[PDB]
């Protein structure tokens, strides 16, 4: 047999992918048809919510991941986030899963059919890990595609209808990019920012044109290193510093997976400029900060005198400082004032929340969204009944806010499980105890004892 | 070793085996099906259908509250469903 | 006990006219209330303005009154303070801004009966338990 | 050799009593300041402003409190998840009023232990061995990391991060439990049968090797004289314990394989834990527990009670009651 | 030369008729209205 | 070759169930436990005894059936049959909570058949009985939680349900009521199951990654012969590691696994007590020096206070329901609360 038995690859079944290592072409077919199941199912998936879509009601009341998405893009919605045509999301769906069958036709092919390695059909196909110099070339085509891909998205906001801005004036709107930031003080300085509160690393961008800006700079800086290391191999600090096999390369990659996919759970709940939360519903802190926000307007239409109101603690009962003088929300939303949103800004001015705006510049549209982004906060139970854990059956509501930052946090940290394994695995490995100690040269045996 | 049974592969995989349960597997099944649509499991067990735990206009409990007079307090209570 | 067209008969209009629901109305009510209400007044309370709550008794005291169908049609068309003084379309959904707040667009004259005959028979199911809050979960 | 390559040599040597390694050269400093702070803190601290409103709370032992209820308590939630270290302070008073002390122990003690970790790949790579004893400690550190780092992030607060402290501990746990409903969740079921088999599967392993001990002592001494360090043969019949526990249960239930034996011992708690610290650090975004409060009624629509609404009732008495002064607002939306 | 009644058959009858029995109760009850 | 000889040796027979004599006691016992479980949560109430649904015939799922306790107005009675509370009739025992002692002492004679089990092939294998005398821990647990703590309280309606859900509310009565996590019987208790789940994981580890090389391939579990004299793994190299990584290592195999036997049986044993202790509301509840300042000094709060404002919560707004043989009638007015929840 051709591996495929533990006997001749020396893996058991449950570890049988491992039998395709040093097999280039069945292992092409592998990532083919693997990649065919990803096409697949953003394909099956967005016609699986378009059938299943309202336009009445909100997009984070039926349970849609895939579809703010293709909105945030600028197709199908119009101002406030309304559904207008709903045709782009459908032709988003039916070519993906279109695509999965030359996707899947190809992978089926090269795993059952074709050449069991490539490396003597072509040499430009074939490659041996150890290659130092065609790894890098590989990685230096990707690293083009990627960058390009970054340059699709550019193209899409500046020349192809642009991006949905919640933070246009009037509610929000799609809205060309005409002036991304290139200044790299701005774009770099987000990587230096502190991830810790009120200044939030790259999650904090809050403007459309940074988000364009920066995907120029890393589509330019793809495409050189792409081109960078098709000319060059590795030097030498670099050759004695890595393990050169099939595995540590895999480890390497599910490191990196890992690092970001704890990144995107924290971009999806914190920032509610690429995750508009027209969309995707509020955000922790917002739903939080919405509460206090109605029950000020509520008191205030009453008679009372919000800032001077003092709470039984003796903070203020609606409005406080934080711990640098800024005015804030009172009670426990006080760890939330670092929240930015379009409903909300209106009403700050130089030492943050205005007494006078807040007295007389609340407009209705700003009640009714704090109503509504108080009443939708990313609380909710497994079963999907929304709420606090101790709410009645009723509402059966849970943000994707919610569904996209558990499932990723889940996959981020088995992927640094994996990380951990195959990386000391891809150690062992390349030293020759993978296998086991050998009894006739313990290397312990040979060593001073420690006492 | 052998304890000297017919081994498990050998029954499960043998065409007298599924001869004799494709039968008796579904009948049983259905039979259990049977029990709960007949209404006959509550009869057995006492087990309230959804219209009998309250009476139309009672929202108190019967909760059984004497040792020795405890099936005569269930029996009180099930007359006053009616 | 059961659902009974006893328990199903709440008042039409405020001169003591009834009217007697069906089983498919009631279930049709509480779907509908689900969709469009129960964010904010699950179990009849009130979540965004607590003071209020959705008991019969309260609805009573509306100014007008609300503690029948057509005074509660009425309010889900052109919504009032509870003293009747200010109109309040603005903030509170109806089918006067159906265009602010969606959902009450697909909405018939014949779903906003369901709903208002729905929020009327549920406390004569459920008691203190409707508008009562956590205390009587 | 120049003065770096020996260094290195020593750094890495694998003849120091205590392993260094270069994941220890971050481990120590961490390690030395997370330790001698929080000693100083637990016994002499002052009373630290908690939940933000200006209501310390008293942890440490010149103040009243003994071992079973001192701690160090959490930074003030007017802090937030901001960085607070010695420095952003005007004076050691305001940082020790603000919960400071937490900060620094948890940052220098999560980089000490994930470099714990690290160490103890490096080790068994230097001695020759296979390098998964670290992915097993994963599951403790990984626990670790949810309850002082992710769950207060998805809150916002490190003031609802795990006290340290032994009663700081059980407020920490029953204030989750009304918020999220975490017993009826089924990475914590997970959890439970992690720990509770792993604790079974202990016992089994320990009392079968031990049931089949060869003789090798009289009866007057320990039969752990029978073990000479570093022999080469066994001093149990695997064969005899299994021909108990196969009798015991059934043949095919039982393990004849130590390897496999082992393996299983290492994966049913480790995978447990996985699904136990994975359930923090969801709830962390709240997506809850089970909510089956009012889930049967009768052909009327009255709530029949199951013991899941009897569950919501004590939630409902942990909820109203804790953190009493701190709440403006009817729903505790964090 | 295997017998077909057993204590081993015995033992596995005795879980498994009611199991099956008690499967098909239960498949009956999801379809009960209140 | 009398009559009980020959019936020993059908007992003894080798076969894929073994017998025994202490089967006599087992396999009725667990079976009818077993079986008391099954159709208690599948078809039976506590509607009577509870005011509660608890069978999926009544729509729970999987987390919310239980065979729940007996109402409190039977006292501790065994609820027989035949007894004068059902007096023959099967249907009113299941509604007036007989399936909870069924399935109690029947468990409970289950339990001794089975170590009984242990004893009888251990002997007959000629083992040590180190297995029976591990199982003696779960035994202490079963008859310390389910028959004395009731026994000590005013009916068995307060002992546990059996059920997923209703053990939870077992848990939060415990902390409600006795403040249960400050007993240090139970902390005793938590170090011993999670010590003992830290030793099975360390030890399964250790060995996985100081195997020798025995074979070829890359599955390492098949280079493990059951009859091979030799160890498959490296002691001398898992002891220098722990040594340097952890500062001490075990260096007697024998000592390793009796440490792993004695660590999580003592932490049940020493959770038992306390519970025995709970059986008179004996409880670790209080420190006294604390209450003293507090009651004094408005100012002093402590994790401590915290917790039992938290208790003091779970008392009043679970009770009505918790027992409602007792009629409690708690207006709002008079529920502990804090500002605005
Ligand atoms: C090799 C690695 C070496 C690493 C060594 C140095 C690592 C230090 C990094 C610290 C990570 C912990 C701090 C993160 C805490 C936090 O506030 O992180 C969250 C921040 C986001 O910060 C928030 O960002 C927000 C941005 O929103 C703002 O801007 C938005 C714009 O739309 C909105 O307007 C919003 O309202 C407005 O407030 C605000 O600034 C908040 O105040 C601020 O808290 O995310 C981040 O920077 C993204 C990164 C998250 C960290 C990933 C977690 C990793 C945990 C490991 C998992 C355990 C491992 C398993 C153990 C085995
Ligand atoms: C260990 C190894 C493992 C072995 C496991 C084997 C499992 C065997 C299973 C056996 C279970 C025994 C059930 C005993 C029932 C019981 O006790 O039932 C209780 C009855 C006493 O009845 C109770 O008596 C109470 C007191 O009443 C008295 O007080 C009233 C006013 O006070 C009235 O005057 C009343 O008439 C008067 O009788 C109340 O009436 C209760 O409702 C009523 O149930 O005693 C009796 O049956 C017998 C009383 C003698 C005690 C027998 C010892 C067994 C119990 C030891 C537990 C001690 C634990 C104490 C807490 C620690
Ligand atoms: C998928 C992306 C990817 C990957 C996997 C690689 C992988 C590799 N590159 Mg390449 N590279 C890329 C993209 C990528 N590159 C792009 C887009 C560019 C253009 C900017 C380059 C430019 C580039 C150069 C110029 C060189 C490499 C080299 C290398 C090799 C050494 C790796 C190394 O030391 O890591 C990094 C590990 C280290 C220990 C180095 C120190 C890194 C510190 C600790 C991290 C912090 C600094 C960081 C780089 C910037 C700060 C970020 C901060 C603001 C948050 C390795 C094969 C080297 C080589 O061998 O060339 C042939 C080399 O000299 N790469
Ligand atoms: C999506 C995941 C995925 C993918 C892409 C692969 C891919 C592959 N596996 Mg792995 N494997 C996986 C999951 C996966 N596996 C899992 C989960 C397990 C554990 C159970 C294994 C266990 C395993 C073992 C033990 C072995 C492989 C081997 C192989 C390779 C040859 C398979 C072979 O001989 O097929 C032969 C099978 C058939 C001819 C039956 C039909 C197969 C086709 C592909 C059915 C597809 C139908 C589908 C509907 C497509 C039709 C649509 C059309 C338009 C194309 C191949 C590259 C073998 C290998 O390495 O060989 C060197 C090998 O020995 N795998
Ligand atoms: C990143 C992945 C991701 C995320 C965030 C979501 C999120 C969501 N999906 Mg989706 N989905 C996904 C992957 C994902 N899905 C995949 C791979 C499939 C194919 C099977 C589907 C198929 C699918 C359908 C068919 C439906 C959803 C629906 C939903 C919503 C409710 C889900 C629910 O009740 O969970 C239920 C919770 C569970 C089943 C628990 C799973 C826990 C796993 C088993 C443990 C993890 C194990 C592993 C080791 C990790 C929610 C917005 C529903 C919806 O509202 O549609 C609009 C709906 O009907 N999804
Ligand atoms: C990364 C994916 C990948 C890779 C590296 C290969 C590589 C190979 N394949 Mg495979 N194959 C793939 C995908 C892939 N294929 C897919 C998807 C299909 C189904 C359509 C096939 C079907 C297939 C068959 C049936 C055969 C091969 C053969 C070959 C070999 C020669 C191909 C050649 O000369 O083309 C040279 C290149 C061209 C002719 C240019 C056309 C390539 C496209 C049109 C460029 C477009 C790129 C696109 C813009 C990028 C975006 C796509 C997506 C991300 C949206 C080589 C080993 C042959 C072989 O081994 O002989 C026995 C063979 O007979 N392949
Ligand atoms: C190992 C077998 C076993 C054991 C230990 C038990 C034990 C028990 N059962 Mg269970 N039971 C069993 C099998 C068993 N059962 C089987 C197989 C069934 C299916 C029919 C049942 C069905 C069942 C029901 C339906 C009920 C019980 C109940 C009980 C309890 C009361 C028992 C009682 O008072 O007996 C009294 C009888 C004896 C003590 C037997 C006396 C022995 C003889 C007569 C003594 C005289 C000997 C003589 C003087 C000298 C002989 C010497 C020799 C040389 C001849 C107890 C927990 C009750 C219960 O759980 O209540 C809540 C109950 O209601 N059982
Ligand atoms: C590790 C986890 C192992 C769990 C078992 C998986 C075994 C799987 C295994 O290793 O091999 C499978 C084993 C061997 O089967 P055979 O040898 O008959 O199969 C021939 C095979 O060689 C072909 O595959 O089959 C079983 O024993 C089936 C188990 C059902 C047993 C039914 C017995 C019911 C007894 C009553 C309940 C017990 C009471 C106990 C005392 C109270
Ligand atoms: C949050 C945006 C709400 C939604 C969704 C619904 N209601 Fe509402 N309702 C809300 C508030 C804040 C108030 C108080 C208004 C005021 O200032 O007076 C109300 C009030 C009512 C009433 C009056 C009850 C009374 O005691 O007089 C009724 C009858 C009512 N609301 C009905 C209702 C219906 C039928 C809804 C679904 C279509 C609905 N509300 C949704 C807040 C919100
Ligand atoms: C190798 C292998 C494997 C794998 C495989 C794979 C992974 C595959 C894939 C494959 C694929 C990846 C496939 C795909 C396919 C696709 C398709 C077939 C599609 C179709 C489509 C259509 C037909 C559509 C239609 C439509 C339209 C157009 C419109 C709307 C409606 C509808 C939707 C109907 C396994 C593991 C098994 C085993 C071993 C070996
Ligand atoms: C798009 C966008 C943007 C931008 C971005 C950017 C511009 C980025 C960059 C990025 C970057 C720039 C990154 C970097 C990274 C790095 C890393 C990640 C590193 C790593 C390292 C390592 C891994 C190493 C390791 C080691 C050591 C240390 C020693 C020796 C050994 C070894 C080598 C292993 C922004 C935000 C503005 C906005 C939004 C959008
Ligand atoms: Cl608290
Ligand atoms: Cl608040
Ligand atoms: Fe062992």
């Amino acid at each position: 047999a051709t591996n495929r038995d533990q006997e001749s690859s020396g893996f058991a079944w449950w570890a049988g992918n491992a039998r395709l290592i040093n097999l280039s072409g069945k292992l092409l077919g592998a990532h083919v048809a693997h990649a065919g199941l990803i096409v697949f199912w953003a394909g099956a998936m967005t016609l699986f919510e378009l059938a299943h879509f309202i336009p009445e009601k909100p997009m984070y009341e039926q349970g849609l991941i895939l579809i703010p998405h293709i909105a945030t893009l600028g197709w199908g919605v119009g101002p406030g986030g309304e559904v207008v045509d709903t045709f782009p999301f459908f032709v988003v769906g039916v070519v993906h899963l279109i695509s999965s069958a030359v996707l899947g036709f190809g992978g089926v092919y090269h795993a059952i059919r074709g050449p069991e390695t490539l490396e003597e059909y072509s040499s430009f196909f074939g490659y041996d890990w150890k290659d130092k110099n065609k790894m890098t070339t590989i990685l230096g085509f990707h690293l083009i595609v990627l960058g390009i891909g970054a340059l699709l998205l550019v193209a899409k906001a500046m020349f192809f209808g642009g991006l949905y801005d919640t933070w246009a004036p009037g509610g929000g709107d799609v809205r060309v990019i005409t002036n991304p930031t290139l200044d790299p003080r701005v774009i770099f300085g987000y990587l230096l920012k502190s991830p810790f509160g009120g200044e939030g690393w790259i999650v904090s961008v809050n403007n459309l044109e940074d988000v364009v800006g920066g995907h120029i700079w890393i589509g330019l800086i793809c495409i050189a290193g792409g081109i960078w290391h098709i000319l060059t191999t590795p030097f030498g600090w670099a050759r004695r510093a890595f393990i050169w096999s099939g595995e540590a390369y895999l480890s390497y990659s599910l490191g990196a997976l890992s690092m970001m996919g704890f990144i995107a759970t924290c971009f999806v709940w914190f920032n509610n400029t690429v995750y508009p939360s027209e969309f995707y519903g509020p955000t922790g802190p917002e739903a939080s900060q919405a509460q206090a926000m109605t029950f000020l307007i509520r008191d205030q239409k009453l008679g009372a005198n919000v800032g001077s109101a003092q709470g039984p603690t003796g903070l203020g009962k609606y409005l406080m400082r934080s711990p640098t003088g800024e005015i804030i929300f009172g009670g426990e939303t006080m760890r939330f004032w670092d929240f930015r949103g379009p409903w909300l800004e209106p009403l700050r001015g130089p030492n943050g929340l205005d007494l006078n705006k807040i007295k007389n510049d609340i407009q209705p549209w700003q009640e009714r969204r704090a109503a509504e982004y108080m009443t939708h906060a990313p609380l909710g139970s497994l079963n999907s009944v929304g709420g606090v854990a101790t709410e009645i059956n009723s509402v059966n509501f849970v943000s994707p806010r919610s569904w996209l930052a558990t499932s990723h946090f889940v996959l981020a940290f088995f992927f640094l499980v994996g990380h951990l394994w195959h990386a000391g695995r891809a150690r062992a490995a390349a030293a020759g105890f993978e296998k086991g100690i050998d009894r006739e040269s313990e290397p312990v045996l040979s060593m001073p004892s420690l006492d | 070793g052998t304890t000297g049974e017919r081994p498990f592969s050998d029954i499960i995989t043998s065409v007298r085996y599924w001869v004799i349960h494709s039968i008796t597997i579904p009948a049983l099944f259905i039979a259990g099906w049977l029990f709960v649509s007949t209404g006959l499991a509550y009869d057995v067990f006492g087990t309230p259908r959804p219209d009998s735990y309250y009476a139309q206009e009672q929202r108190s409990i019967p909760l059984v509250t004497d040792r020795f007079e405890a099936k005569q307090q269930v029996e009180t209570f099930l007359e006053q469903l009616k | 006990a059961e659902l009974t067209p006893e328990v199903l008969t709440v008042p039409l209009n405020s001169e003591g006219k009834t009217i007697t629901l069906t089983e498919k109305q009631y279930l049709e009510g509480k779907r509908l209330f689900q969709y469009a209400c129960a964010s904010c007044h699950v179990g009849g309370i009130t979540k965004t303005n607590p003071s209020l709550d959705l008991r019969t008794e309260t609805l009573a005291l509306a100014t007008p009154p609300r503690d029948n169908i057509e005074g509660l049609v009425d309010y889900m068309k052109n919504p009032t303070t509870y003293d009747g003084e200010q109109e309040i379309a603005e903030v509170h959904p109806s089918l006067r801004s159906a265009d602010i707040f969606p959902k009450m667009r697909n909405l018939t004259e014949k779903d906003l009966v369901a709903i208002a005959g729905h929020i009327l028979v549920e406390p004569k199911i459920l008691g203190d338990k409707w508008g009562g809050g956590k205390v009587y979960y | 050799a120049n003065l770096w390559e020996r260094f290195c040599n020593w750094v890495t040597s694998t003849d120091n009593r205590l392993y260094v390694g270069w994941f220890g050269v971050i481990m120590i400093p961490t390690l030395l300041a997370a330790t001698i702070c929080f000693v100083i803190a637990f016994i002499a601290a002052p009373p630290v402003d908690i939940d933000g409103i200006r209501e310390p709370v008293s942890g440490s032992l010149l103040y009243g409190n003994n071992i079973i209820t001192g701690a160090v308590v959490p930074s003030s939630n007017a802090i937030g998840l901001h960085f607070y270290p010695i420095w952003e302070a005007a004076s050691l008073d305001e940082w020790l009023y603000n919960g400071g002390p937490y900060q620094l122990i948890i940052f220098h003690f999560l980089l000490g232990a994930s470099c714990y970790m690290g160490r103890q790949w490096e080790l068994s790579y230097r001695l020759g061995m296979r390098p998964w004893i670290c992915v097993a400690y994963s599951a403790p550190l990984a626990s670790a990391f949810a309850v002082f780092l992710i769950y207060p992030i998805g809150q916002g607060s490190f003031s609802d991060g795990m006290p340290l402290g032994i009663s700081g501990t059980f407020n920490f746990m029953i204030v989750f439990q009304a918020e999220h409903n975490i017993l009826m969740h089924p990475f914590h079921q997970l959890g439970v049968a992690g720990v509770f088999g792993g604790a079974l599967f202990c016992a089994m392993h320990g009392s079968l090797v031990t049931s089949s001990l060869i003789r090798e002592t009289t009866e007057t001494e320990s039969a752990n004289y029978g073990y000479k360090f570093g022999q080469e043969e066994e001093t149990y019949n695997i064969v005899a314990a299994h021909g108990y526990f196969g009798r015991l249960i059934f043949q095919y239930a039982s393990f004849n394989n130590s390897r496999s034996l082992h393996f299983f011992l290492a994966a049913w708690p480790v995978v447990g834990v996985w699904f136990t610290a994975l359930g923090i650090s969801t709830m962390a975004f709240n997506l809850n527990g089970f909510n089956f409060n009012h889930s049967v009624i009768d052909a009327k629509g009255n709530v029949i009670n199951t013991w899941a609404d009897i569950i919501n009732r004590a939630n409902l008495g942990m909820e109203v009651m804790h953190e009493r002064n701190a709440h403006n607002f009817p729903l505790d939306l964090a | 030369s295997y017998p077909i009644f057993t204590v081993r058959w015995v033992a596995v009858h005795t879980l498994a008729v009611p199991t099956i029995f008690f499967l098909g109760a239960i498949a009956a009850m999801q379809f009960i209205q209140r | 070759r009398g009559w009980f000889d020959i019936l020993d040796d059908w007992l003894k027979r080798d076969r894929f169930v073994f017998v025994g004599w202490s089967g006599i006691l087992l396999f009725p016992c667990a079976y009818l436990a077993l079986g008391g479980w099954l159709t208690g949560t599948t078809f039976v109430t506590s509607w009577y005894t509870h005011g509660l649904a608890s069978s999926y015939l009544e729509g729970c799922n999987f987390l919310t059936v239980a065979v729940s306790t007996p109402a409190n107005s039977m006292g501790h009675s065994l609820l027989l049959l035949w007894g004068p509370e059902a007096q023959g009739d099967f249907t009113r025992w299941c509604q007036l909570g007989g399936l909870w002692t069924f399935i109690a002492l029947h468990g409970a004679f289950g339990l001794i058949g089975f170590m009984l089990r242990q004893f009888e092939i251990a002997r007959l294998v000629g083992v040590r009985p180190y297995n029976a005398i591990a199982f003696s821990a779960p035994i202490a647990v079963f008859v310390s939680v389910f028959l004395i703590y009731p026994l000590g309280q005013s009916s068995w309606f307060f002992a546990p349900s059996f059920g997923v859900a209703a053990i939870f509310r077992f848990l939060l009565f415990f902390q409600g009521f006795h403040n249960w996590t400050l007993n240090p019987f139970h902390m005793m208790g938590v170090a011993g199951v999670l010590g003992g789940a830290l030793l099975c994981a360390i030890h399964g580890a250790t060995v996985e990654n100081t195997l020798f090389q025995d074979g070829e391939g890359a599955s390492t579990f098949r280079a493990f012969n059951p009859t091979q004299a030799e160890e498959t793994y490296s002691m001398v190299t898992a002891n220098r590691f722990w040594s340097q990584i952890f500062g001490i290592a075990f260096s007697n195999k024998r000592w390793l696994h009796f440490f792993m036997l004695f660590v999580p049986v003592t932490g049940l044993w020493m959770s038992a007590i306390g519970v025995v202790g709970l059986a008179l509301n004996l409880r670790s509840y209080d420190f006294i020096s604390q209450e003293i300042r507090a009651a004094e000094d408005p100012e002093f709060e402590t994790f401590y206070t915290k917790n039992l404002l938290l208790n003091e919560g779970i008392r009043a707004w679970m009770a009505p329901q918790d027992q409602p043989h007792e009629n409690f009638v708690f207006p709002e007015e008079v529920l502990p609360r804090g500002n605005a929840l």
